[PDB]
């Protein structure tokens, strides 16, 4: 499911996660990312865990 | 000189004591009180972050279990 995503609020990305879960039962994801976002890398991992 | 302090509390009587201490700080300068809560879901606790951080005056969070 090739979805686009504007560089926006990471809380809205967290909302987008179970937005696309409601789009389809998603088991696997890929998500392209910016090259200067390491605090968001600190954000995403414990949300998953 | 107005500020607004964030916390996490199980009940609101502790928020009333917090406002009493806000007045005791206002003895020396203005202080406000945030809408604090203690949710049983950390997903909902993450969703309340923008609801509490939406202001400019938001201060350090004082978190209880």
């Amino acid at each position: 499911e090739l979805v686009a995503m504007n560089e926006t609020d990471p809380k809205s990305i967290i909302t987008r996660i179970c937005d696309l879960m409601s789009d389809r039962k998603i088991q696997g994801v890929v998500f392209a990312d910016d090259t200067d976002q390491e605090a968001i890398a600190q954000i995403l991992d414990f949300i998953s865990a | 000189k107005i500020v607004n302090i964030g916390a996490v509390l199980s009940t609101r009587k502790h928020e009333q004591m917090f406002r009493e201490a806000v007045n005791q700080a206002n003895k020396r300068i203005q202080l406000q009180a945030t809408s604090v809560t203690h949710k049983p879901n950390a997903i909902q606790m993450a969703l309340s972050v923008c609801e509490d951080l939406i202001s400019s005056q938001v201060y350090a969070i004082l978190v209880s279990h």
